[PDB]
């Protein structure tokens, strides 16, 4: 899988953030 | 509008969900085949972007797949339709694990966007397609039904397949592969599904859509407001309220929600190989 795939980014309370996010780009 | 439910929060809540539910409505997009090598329609790499570039003539790429412009000149898109007929590809972990779970009988059912087909190709039974297909073909005038194989030929050689009991003469006797166009009604299936499960549903999860299309966005605010709310996305979705959000990604938060869960999704999961005795 990805550069750490299993690793998520949280942003209480609720949003998890796994590799792929839009977020990540620009 | 529905509003968020304050005690559904965490991945480990989203988990536990998927145990417990048996009524599952999994709402799909394109964005479950595109690690399968199909593109979105909204993305920067997407369908609308490539046509922005290959078909600069129309009024914006939605007209593509809009009716009311279909009718004045339906050659661009048989010139385009090739590509996005359903090829060879392979499904993917996604459209697995919802297999698996219809398998199980824990999916009341997938309404799926896609018109790729892959999850007939995954096994997935309880399944509606919302926006139709290139199975079948009809008439624009006299509503003539054909099968794909009779004008498969005509569009991939780029040309109009003509209806063959309308007058020979008659510029709008074409037939349209049944997909559903901005303007049009969608499957008869599709609202006799949705009046049956609106009311049995006890979970929601939307993969891979960006829902700006209704009335399938409507399907979120059209269920009992009490039942829990997955997203499963690469992108947050504004205009809705979602009790867990996961974003990535769908194959990678699948797959890490296939492990939580052990039993067969995790044996989903083939690549890499598991430790298990030969
Ligand atoms: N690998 C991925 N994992 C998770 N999400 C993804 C992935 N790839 C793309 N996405 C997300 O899936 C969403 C797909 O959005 P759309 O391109 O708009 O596709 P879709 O929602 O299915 O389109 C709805 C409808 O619009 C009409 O033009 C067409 O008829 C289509 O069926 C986007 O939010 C995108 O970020
Ligand atoms: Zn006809």
């Amino acid at each position: 899988g990805p550069h750490m795939g299993s690793q998520y980014l949280f942003l209480p309370p609720n949003r998890y953030i796994f590799h792929g996010a839009e977020v990540y780009s620009d | 509008m529905r509003k968020k439910r304050k005690d559904i929060n965490t991945i480990e809540d989203a988990v536990k969900l998927l145990q417990e539910c048996k009524k599952i409505i999994v709402l799909t997009g394109a964005g479950v085949s595109v690690s399968c090598g199909i593109p979105d329609f909204r993305s920067r790499d997407g369908i609308y972007a490539r046509l922005a570039v290959d078909f600069p003539d129309l009024p914006d790429p939605q007209a593509m797949f809009d009716i009311e412009y279909f009718r004045k000149d339906p050659r661009p898109f048989f010139k385009f339709a090739k590509e996005i007929y359903p090829g060879q590809f392979q499904p993917s972990l996604c459209h697995k694990f919802i297999a698996l779970s219809d398998k199980e009988g824990k999916l009341l059912r997938n309404y799926t966007q896609n018109i790729d087909t892959l999850e007939q190709v995954a096994g997935i039974q309880r399944i509606i397609q919302c926006h139709g297909s290139f199975a079948t073909a009809s008439c624009l005038i006299c509503k003539y039904k054909v099968d794909c194989e009779a004008v498969r030929g005509d569009i991939f050689n780029q040309v109009v397949p003509r209806c063959p009991r309308c007058p020979a003469d008659e510029p709008l006797a074409i037939m349209k592969p049944e997909i559903v166009f901005f303007g049009e009604n969608l499957p008869e299936q599709f609202h006799r599904a949705m009046k049956y499960d609106k009311d049995e549903v006890d979970l929601l999860i939307v993969i891979g859509s960006s829902l700006k299309v209704r009335p399938v966005a409507l399907i979120p605010s059209s269920i009992p407001h009490e039942v829990p709310q997955i997203l499963i996305n690469r992108e947050p979705l504004p205009h809705l309220h979602f009790d867990v959000e996961l974003l990535g990604d769908c194959d990678v938060i699948i797959n890490e929600l296939c492990h939580r869960l052990g039993g067969e999704y995790a044996k989903l999961c083939c690549n890499p190989v598991k430790l298990s005795e030969i």
